[PDB]
RNA sequence: AAACUUUCAACAACGGAUCUCUUGGUUCUGGCAUCGAUGAAGAACGCAGCGAAAUGCGAUAAGUAAUGUGAAUUGCAGAAUGUGAAUCAUCGAAUCUUUGAACGCACAUUGCGCCCGCCGGUAUUCCGGCGGGCAUGCCUGUUCGAGCGUCAU
RNA sequence: CGUGAGCCCGGGUCGAACGGCCUCUAGUGCAGAUCUUGGUGGUAGUAGCAAAUACUUCAAUGAGAACUUGAAGGACCGAAGUGGGGAAAGGUUCCAUGUGAACAGCGGUUGGACAUGGGUUAGUCGAUCCUAAGCCAUAGGGAAGUUCCGUUUCAAAGGGGC
RNA sequence: AGAGACCGAUAGCGCACAAGUAGAGUGAUCGAAAGAUGAAAAGCACUUUGAAAAGAGGGUUAAAUAGCACGUGAAAUUGUUG
RNA sequence: UGGGCGAGGCUCCUUCUGAGUUCCCUGGAACGGGACGCCACAGAGGGUGAGAGCCCCGUAUAGUUGGAAGCCAAGCCUGUGU
RNA sequence: UUGACCUCGGAUCAGGUAGGAGGACCCGCUGAACUUAAGCAUAUCAAUAAGCGGAGGAAAAGAAACCAACAGGGAUUGC
């Protein structure tokens, strides 16, 4: 009876959702993410597995501030507005 | 249950708005390429995994 | 004699940018020479005898010119460099010639 | 819907004592006295001790809390610091 | 109707700008077919008006803390990081004394070589 | 033959460039020649095309109809010209889009933008020309 | 305009209507080769199914 | 590429009474579970000799 | 509860005795003001809500 | 003889091979050096007149300012257009929810605080909300101290 | 036509590129690998759709009614229920309209299906508060280090009053 | 940013498509299938038979022997006719 | 031996650039075939209803408008030795 | 008694700094086995993979306690 009568006695958590990563991997118990690793402060991540980083590397999500700087860069980081520019 | 946490209640309500077929002008439009909502969700199909 | 019992293929290194990085020494050639001009590209060297007996019958250009030398030909050690003169404060003068 | 505890609010806030009042200032007795007395701070009086303190006594002084802010606020402590 | 221009707004100080900025959002929180494109325009003008009482604000703090040694932070130059922790131009710049007695009296020389 | 560095012959880079194209660049392929009277007037070979000019088709099975333009509709790369529509099946009338380099532009509609861009194209036009020769 | 899209949105369902999916939430892929089924050996010990 | 047909976890089902050999995708709920993987007869694998 | 009834107060002038405040299974909150009984809710909601 | 089974042929089915195509891969080459406590990468939740996703964006939310171009967008509906359209380009000014190295304490909670101001509700006392703050190690300076550790008187 | 691998032509279908010759080049020729992927047969209209006692009449709706509804009957669960409510788990399946296909291994006008709308109101019920088994910081000590021990310590670890 | 004696949708990266998506697993992780009507939707008015889906006429197109099952449309396997 | 000008040059974004839609046939549509021309320091590439140097974007070389920030630099003014 | 030194502390004191991401290449630490040796404890794979710490546009190295034995060369790096 280790098969389908055992499986109708699964109906709790091992793992909820983790507020770093998302994931619902987050070890009810141990209060440690198995996905992310939180919360150590660094993010859990092994070369034994590149489909693993590569699910989880930057640019997989939204690039918020880190897409604006190469064209900063490009102009140079300047400051101030354009001469004879409407404004206060 | 009916016990449930604000995180779980909210994303629950996220569900219930993306639970939709897609409006009928989306087809209409100019190179459409979408016919179908393919990440439609059903009670008894798929789970969210909360 | 084959030496490929370790994993070879991952330090493989091919030259297929040999024509690019000519281009690219003639162009900071080119740039250098913009730069300080009208001054000679290069440094002033002397003339020294390689060592050992093999080699010893050839004469090649060395590091700098030495402080006696300079010193013999009147100019001063501060000066040389700044008029195109290497100078090599490691190197005696062993003999006359 | 929240429990509240007894000594927490209303003339508990409203006023303080003068041992209370002078460890808030971070000052001494005579620099304290000299304060209240250009400033205008006089003690007042309670409806009710007990509620303000619960080992009070006729004896002990307490004073208004705005009084007190007022006091720390002013600009006059740095001078005294510095004078120090 | 509820459109407003900030060619308009930037000639205006920041008291009547607040005034306007308050009918704005009442008549806004008062309309809480043309209604679409009035509550669109509405919030619009919204966004101009908050936009030019932000720059004229940032404006003044600017000027008001030109000749002051410490900026607030959000008023400091962003660069990056690494371009802020970068030694300044004059300390990257200055030299011994020993040195300079050295490049003061035998320099880089201009010369050439005759052929 | 080309021969800058900073330009592609690329046929997959330049087919995508041409349909991902954004409005501003699309306004620029969207170009239409003009008119022999229109080009002896201002010197000009060629300007975008746009709402409001009057046009001359001279390729297609509408050859030789003139309109006024009524859509530069640049997501499809085409324009609307009056009366050059069909029929449905229900009879009513839906335009036919015609690409503008199939058109010849016969009158302008002229503003002060319109005169500013001839006037530039033309000047730079008279400066190559003296400069060559 | 409107007929036309529900015309568009009947024939977008004709492929799913072939797998015989219960709406388009039903994208389940079942198990056509398992491995309990297919490898291993049965020996005079335990077996794995009766 | 050198790691094409290789960016796959695969494991042979062993010798038995249905099915051939070859390493299989592990896993399931999709297509490619239970489905050759790595050799040069297989779609979606690894080339013979790969080009350098 | 007591910022609605100030932002009724303030904006549209209007006196709760109490709310009554939900979250809907949407995720937005809805709110049952009751009136005063010497306002009335049908010509406030004619009026100010335009609900008529 | 028919039917059935098989063979051959034409047409029609089933299925998607073949051919042709390619806004995609793959490899080489050249140039460049620029993330984050001034809060990054990542996550969650929202935002369009009519969107579920992809894209963009953050309560100023398919966006604001500024500069440039110069007449659209488009699936429908409705409007605006020389400070001037645009799902345009550029981009130096801003906004930037809840989080996350994540920093008041916590967090399986939209939980519980402390300090200084402000606002609203009769309000010196009461209740809500808002603004600015309150993490750790270390450096320099300031100031307040401890030690018969120790000096002079 | 060629011994042959093959080559060439006619007829039909079709819609945008392709071939001969000499050199150059290779990811270059399949019946097998219980080969890989995809598709399709015979078996075969076959095996089967037989636990949980059971269904019938009239009327209505409807293109269509054994498995829709109303009434009329006959039965079953038999209070450790086939009843009335909850914890876990699920997440809108709840309610009202409407409905082609698909799904409900027969049908279907019915439906937990599909489409559009609506629905969850607290000072007193819980959470929130307390501590339990237990877990994590701080002092300090290990360890190359990610980090490990440590939870009262070999800590200047703070409260109150005049 | 520019190229190739490279691959041409079972190939080339797993991904030419709302692809690290859908889906599966408590989890670490595993992980697809899937491009092409037509130059232009001109995506079939109207009549008729059906409860409808659809059919038949009749239309659009150069072509429907291109009908949103959509370029070409092989074999296995199937129907009718001889 | 210290200071200050500095002609001019370089780097970067911006405005602009040659020539047939001439005639005949096929075709639904010429970008096909034929005749007559033109441009070319541009006959690279792409689009446009089929293979387009001359229909459109671009392509070549000299330049030519406008702006910002740096760098190099022929020379020229000056203090003179505490 | 009053003050000075020295050492050790406190503060939401004044002003700063570090953490995380990325890690192709770079500087270190730690560290296998399959494999190849007939097998196998030397060995090989390999001073490699995996694990940990730390940088930059390059890093590192670098101006001899060097090489030499010559008629002497003359910091480092790479081919
Ligand atoms: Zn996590």
């Amino acid at each position: 009876t280790k098969g389908t009568s055992s499986f109708g006695k699964r109906h709790n958590k091992t793992h909820g959702l983790c507020r770093r990563c998302g994931r619902r991997s987050l070890h009810n118990q141990k209060k440690v993410c198995a996905s992310c690793g939180y919360p150590a402060a660094k993010t859990r991540k092994y070369n034994w597995s590149e489909k693993a980083k590569r699910r989880k590397v930057t640019g997989t999500g939204r690039m918020r501030y880190l897409s604006t700087v190469p064209r900063r860069f490009k102009n140079g980081f300047r400051t101030g507005v354009p001469k004879g520019a409407r404004g206060p | 249950p009916s016990h449930k946490t604000f995180r779980i209640k909210q994303k629950l309500a996220k569900a219930q708005k993306q639970n939709r077929p897609i409006p009928q002008w989306i087809r209409l439009r100019t190179g459409n390429t979408i016919r179908y909502n393919a990440k439609r969700r059903h009670w008894r199909k798929t789970r969210l995994g909360l | 004699n084959n030496h490929f019992r370790k994993h070879w293929q991952r330090r493989v290194r091919c030259h297929f940018d040999q024509p690019g990085k000519k281009v690219t020494r003639r162009l900071a050639r080119r740039a250098k020479a913009a730069a300080l001009a009208p001054r000679p590209v290069d440094k002033l060297r002397p003339i020294v005898r390689c060592p050992t007996v093999k080699y010893n019958r050839r004469t090649r250009l060395g590091r700098g010119f030495t402080l006696e030398e300079l010193k013999a030909a009147g100019i001063p050690r501060l000066l040389a460099p700044t008029i195109g003169i290497a100078v090599d404060h490691r190197r005696k003068n062993l003999s006359e010639e | 819907g929240k429990a509240k505890k007894k000594g927490k609010s209303g003339a508990a806030r409203n006023y303080m004592t003068r041992t209370q009042a002078v460890k808030k200032l971070q000052l001494s007795l005579p620099d304290f006295r000299k304060l209240c007395i250009w400033k205008g701070i006089y003690p007042r009086e309670p409806r009710d001790r007990r509620k303000v303190n619960k080992s009070a006594t006729a004896s002990t002084t307490f004073y208004y809390t705005k009084d007190i802010q007022y006091l720390l606020h002013e600009p006059l402590l740095q001078k005294f610091r510095e004078q120090k | 109707n509820g459109k407003v221009k900030a060619g308009q707004l930037w000639s205006k100080n920041k008291e009547e700008l607040t005034k306007i900025l308050g009918e704005l959002k009442t008549e806004l929180s008062q309309l809480r077919g043309a209604k679409l494109n009035k509550i669109h325009d509405l919030r619009k003008s919204i966004a101009r008006v908050l936009t030019v009482i932000n720059a004229k604000q940032r404006a003044q703090l600017r000027l008001f803390y030109k000749n002051k040694k410490y900026l607030p932070l959000d008023l400091r130059p962003k660069l990056t990081r690494a371009l802020r922790r970068r030694l300044s131009k004059e300390d990257a710049s200055r030299v011994l004394e020993k040195t300079k007695k050295r490049l003061t009296h035998f320099p880089q020389r201009k010369y050439a070589v005759k052929a | 033959m080309k021969v800058r560095p900073t330009v592609s012959s690329s046929r997959r880079k330049a087919r995508k460039a041409h349909f991902s194209a954004p409005s501003s660049v699309r306004r620029v392929i969207m170009s239409a020649p003009l008119s022999k009277e229109l080009r002896e007037k201002y010197n000009v070979r060629s300007i975008p095309i746009r709402k409001g000019d009057e046009v001359q088709i001279v390729r297609g099975a509408h050859k030789d109809k003139e309109g006024k333009v009524t859509s530069v509709y640049r997501l499809k790369y085409v324009i609307h010209v009056e009366r050059v529509t069909r029929e449905k099946a229900t009879g009513q009338t839906v335009p036919i889009g015609i690409h503008p380099s199939n058109v010849v532009i016969t009158k302008l509609h002229l503003d002060k933008d319109r005169e500013n861009i001839l006037a530039r194209i033309k000047a730079g036009r008279e400066q190559v020309a003296k400069a060559k020769g | 305009l409107r007929s036309k899209a529900e015309r568009q949105a009947k024939l977008a369902q004709r492929k799913m209507n072939r797998m015989a999916r219960q709406g388009e939430a039903d994208r389940h892929i079942h198990a056509s080769m398992p491995k309990h089924l297919f490898s291993g050996k049965r020996t005079i010990g335990k077996t794995d199914r009766r | 590429s050198e790691k094409a047909g290789h960016q796959t976890s695969a494991e042979s089902w062993g010798t038995g009474r249905a099915v051939a050999r070859i390493p299989r995708v592990s896993g399931g709920g999709t297509h490619r579970a239970g489905q050759g993987a790595f050799g040069n007869m297989c779609r979606s694998g690894r080339m013979f000799a790969p080009t350098k | 509860k007591a910022q609605i009834k100030q932002a009724l107060k303030k904006l549209y002038d209007i006196d709760t005795v109490k709310i009554n405040t939900l979250i809907r299974p949407d995720g937005t909150k809805k709110a049952f003001a009751r009136l005063t009984p010497d306002v009335d809710a049908l010509d406030i909601a004619a009026t100010k809500l335009g609900l008529v």
